[PDB]
RNA sequence: GCAGUCAAGCGUUCAUAGCGACAUUGCUUUUUGAUUCUUCGAUGUCGGCUCUUCCUAUCAUACCGAAGCAGAAUUCGGUAAGCGUUGGAUUGUUCACCCACUAAUAGGGAACGUGAGCUGGGUUUAGACCGUCGUGAGACAGGUUAGUUUUACCCUACUGAUGAAUGUUACCGCAAUAGUAAUUGAACUUAGUACGAGAGGAACAGUUCAUUCGGAUAAUUGGUUUUUGCGGCUGUCUGAUCAGGCAUUGCCGCGAAGCUACCAUCCGCUGGAUUAUGGCUGAACGCCUCUAAGUCAGAAUCCAUGCUAGAACGCGGUGAUUUC
RNA sequence: CUCUUAAGGUAGCCAAAUGCCUCGUCAUCUAAUUAGUGACGCGCAUGAAUGGAUUAACGAGAUUCCCACUGUCCCUAUCUA
RNA sequence: GUGAACAGCCUCUAGUUGAUAGAAUAAUGUAGAUAAGGGAAGUCGGCAAAAUAGAUCCGUAACUUCGGGAUAAGGAUUGGC
């Protein structure tokens, strides 16, 4: 995930090894995400780091306000499109990758999200699931 | 423990079996299988599918 | 020379050499300390593993985001009928290791059992325990005075037993036939008790419980001569590699000057020896039991048998252990269950299980049914029937 | 390159917490030289990729002793190589340099490991442009572009696989020897506590998860499809229909089974003895002293438990042992 | 104004396939660029048919980026002959 | 016959059915395919693969030697009756 966090995650399986670009579904005006590091995270020679719906990211905006480019920022993964199976037996999956600009501590830099939020992502943040409108 | 039912196929879906998409409004669609699940997404109409 | 990056080795040398096992019978190598306090009890069991479902449970497990609310586990289930006493070995210690000074056996055994000891049984006089049968005849002398050895010397006791493998789906005749220690208190006890049991017949509900974790003993599924890629999980060589690419590039460094016991190389991949370990007990089948499948909230009468029956098994007619997770070996193969060697505390090993509902879908296809009557209800009327 | 001895000095004061001039003793052989012993009827260059193993001058991780150690953070030092030591941008590069993650992103060896293992970007044949040099042919330790990577079937080693001879044949076992494995992080709680003027700010026990590794497994989900299993489609051929052939598996949708994925699920043991170190009793030396005798506690160490093979010249128990 | 040796680099162009120093300096593009591009120029050693500068079209030529694409890769699996 | 066609694919006439054979279907190959999520992070370098593609109708930039650039680009459509 990454640190900031409230609470543990469950392993879930991952859908973004880095160079992924994801749609940014805060206000914030960015319209991608760029992933460049995953904050959880360890070491295997040639493995890409690869991050997961409720993940701290490290991340750019490649398309959105020029205020807002051209510089490292973290983000936070809130959909995936890669199914994940839950304790629950239940392999579910969304419609795409989404994320949200973030500080290290967790706060958002926007304040709304758009589209539906994996619980688990809303779990280990209080302040996306604070945000979030629906939520799983 | 619930029985859900196939979005597509009114089939009786048990823990555990077929999967879950999240469309983009939120609408949340279950196939018990992955048949529904790609005639589905091949925009298939269920109405026009014999088996349903 | 000092190699660029750092990795850690493929594969783990402890279970080396990779070869095939000696039987297809995976020996137990140790059984629990023995408690001499405690009743006469068998220590482990002889089963064929069957196939696997999937059950639902709510979980207890404070502090977790999933207590007091549902899981859906993988189990797999083997087949257990009843094994059969007809031996006892009696072992002594010595500064060489157990050794064994006799072995007791039975007046009388069956047909299963004297085949394991033939290879062309269609035509053989079926000679087997026929003179040592006789032993009986004599009031007891050869046969009692055995046993007086046993009690006199002997160090640690074990029965044999044997598969009723009759009772069983498989096309296999022969039964299977093991030493099992027994841990219940006092080499004279053990022995009486043995005795007492010959030609009689013990279950697993004897020797096995609910929520008990346990150990599996199985040579595991065999695969042939297997490619250094698979067998090793060695990285592939670039799409660009002249000669072929699952392969590893270097087999070794100038000196050493000898193709060394750590690299990997190609050969037999599977039919190995697993002794796996920390096994719970999610359900202890009984055989005569029509609701086999069934749950206090599941309440339908069911037998714990799939729609369609286990594929490539059969039916489950007899006692039956389910376990959670799963188990090394394939369908039809001999599995020994043991005791932990270990008291475990684990809290996730303390936890005491319900089921809550057992699979029992056809596991031959996308199955969508657990009863025939569950299926008549939803289909309505067919062209056959009626 | 690395480590000492002396101690003038640094270090508010104070040589030696951490350092340390003038001098001075060494060690190493991944630097570079010096030499020219081997090889010029041949030993295939640089870098990378892949993979195994070894060293320790230890970066992380275990337990400790120091401090200019209040706490947190660090720094010096011991026992330690058991276990890890990464993802990228530019460059043929090694190196270098930035970004980024991390417990940490230590340093080295194995013919400057590794080309009948690859690659061929660089170097270093023959084409070619330029700059400098030259009357010229040509030259350049300058730039640039294009430039064929051969053989294993033999021995050995290594992986796996059979097997003669110990009356015969069968079943159940022992265990010498050899291998052996797990790893690291976070969150909750302890606790806004100990400590502190404040700013800040731990840990043990208990809980839930995760990382890297490993061994299996296939309920489930997903991948594969000559099930050529069902259906759909183009073109032609069998007078039409039915039903089929051909199109190097004609094409498309679904697709059981099998195989299989941190793309899936399950499982990965607990006793002793020690090291450093801190101590007990205690002389030597009527005092003192952890040490001389004796002794307690004690680490990711070691030895066992456990786990894998089972000596084809290690072994036990048991069954049946021929009239044609 | 002067010396060598006849003159003394005009018009242009430029770290260029010509720049040692050099991974030049500035700007741009990137999270990051010994790369690319635009600039700068006392240019080791650019420069006018020893042709200089420009240049539409063309190019299995060398080079840089972007969209699309994708088993190149993460990380491998499966099938046919 | 299909079709723009001396293409490819199937056919008639004519000609062949000849290029050791049998049984299996391990590894590794050679040749042919496919892959969830990501999308060049692989690599000296997108090498190899993949993606595009016929026709009709719309639409089409800089620049230019005014000839081009241009199938630029970007779109809709397409069977049977």
């Amino acid at each position: 995930s990454g640190n900031g966090a409230q609470g543990t995650k469950f392993r879930i399986s991952l859908g973004l090894p880095v160079g992924a670009i994801m749609n940014c579904a805060d206000n914030s005006g960015a319209r991608n995400l760029y992933i460049i590091a995953v904050k959880g995270s360890g070491s295997r020679l040639n493995r890409l780091p690869a991050a997961s719906l409720g993940d701290m990211v490290m991340a750019t905006v490649k398309k959105g306000k020029p205020e807002l480019r051209k510089k490292v920022m973290p983000a936070i993964v809130v959909r995936q499109a890669k199914s994940w199976r839950r304790r629950d037996g239940v392999f579910l999956y969304f419609e795409d990758n989404a994320g949200v600009i973030a500080n290290p501590k967790g706060e958002m830099k926007g304040s709304a999200i758009t589209g539906p939020v994996g619980k688990e992502c809303a779990d280990l943040w209080p302040r996306v699931a604070s945000n979030s409108g629906v939520v799983v | 423990m619930k029985v859900e039912i196939d979005s597509f196929s009114g089939a009786k879906i048990y823990p555990g079996r077929g999967t879950l998409f999240v469309r983009g409004d939120s609408k949340i669609f279950r196939f018990q299988n992955s048949k529904s699940a790609s005639l589905f997404k091949q925009r298939k109409n269920p109405r026009r599918i014999a088996w349903t | 020379s000092h190699r660029k990056y750092e990795a850690p080795r493929h594969g783990h040398l402890g279970f080396l050499p990779r070869k095939r096992a000696a039987s297809i019978r995976a020996r137990v190598k140790a059984f629990p300390k023995d408690d001499r306090s405690k009743p006469v009890a068998l220590t482990s069991f002889l089963g064929y593993k069957a196939g696997m479902t999937t059950i639902v449970r709510d979980l207890d497990r404070p502090g977790s985001k999933f207590h007091k609310r549902e899981v859906v586990e993988a189990v797999t289930v083997v087949d257990t009928p009843p094994v059969v006493v007809v031996g006892v070995v009696g072992y002594v210690e010595t500064p060489r290791g157990l050794r064994s000074l006799t072995t007791v056996w039975a007046e009388h055994l069956s047909d299963e059992v004297k085949r394991r000891f033939y290879k062309n049984w269609y035509k053989s006089k079926k000679k087997a325990f026929t003179k040592y049968s006789a032993k009986y005849a004599q009031d007891g002398a050869g046969i009692e005075r055995e046993l007086a050895r046993i009690k006199k010397y002997a160090s640690v006791v074990r029965v044999l037993v044997h598969t009723q493998i009759r009772k069983t789906p498989l096309a296999q005749k022969k039964a299977h036939l093991a030493e099992i220690q027994l841990n219940g208190g006092s080499i004279s006890e053990k022995v009486d008790w043995a005795r007492e049991h010959f030609e009689k017949t013990v279950a697993v509900d004897s020797v096995f419980e609910q929520n008990e974790m346990i150990d599996a003993i199985a040579v595991t599924k065999g695969h042939g001569f297997e490619g250094v890629t698979h067998r090793w999980g060695t990285k592939k060589l670039p799409r660009k590699t002249h000669r072929g690419l699952r392969k590893v590039a270097c087999i070794g460094a100038w000196h050493p000057a000898h193709v060394m016991w750590s690299v990997a190389r190609a050969g037999q991949r599977g039919y190995h020896s697993r002794t796996s370990i920390n096994h719970k007990i999610y359900r202890v089948g009984k055989g005569d039991d029509e609701a086999n499948g069934a749950t206090s909230f599941d309440r339908t009468k069911k037998t714990i048998t799939p729609m369609g029956g286990f594929v490539h098994y059969g039916e489950i007619k007899n006692d039956f252990i389910m376990v959670k997770g799963c188990i090394p070996g394939n369908r039809k193969r001999i599995v020994t269950l043991r005791k932990s060697l270990y008291t475990n505390t684990s809290r996730k090993a303390l936890e005491e299980v319900s089921l809550k509902w057992i699979d029992t879908a056809s596991k031959f296809g996308k199955g969508r049914f657990q009863t025939p009557a569950e299926k008549h209800a939803f289909m309505g009327t067919l062209k056959k029937d009626l």
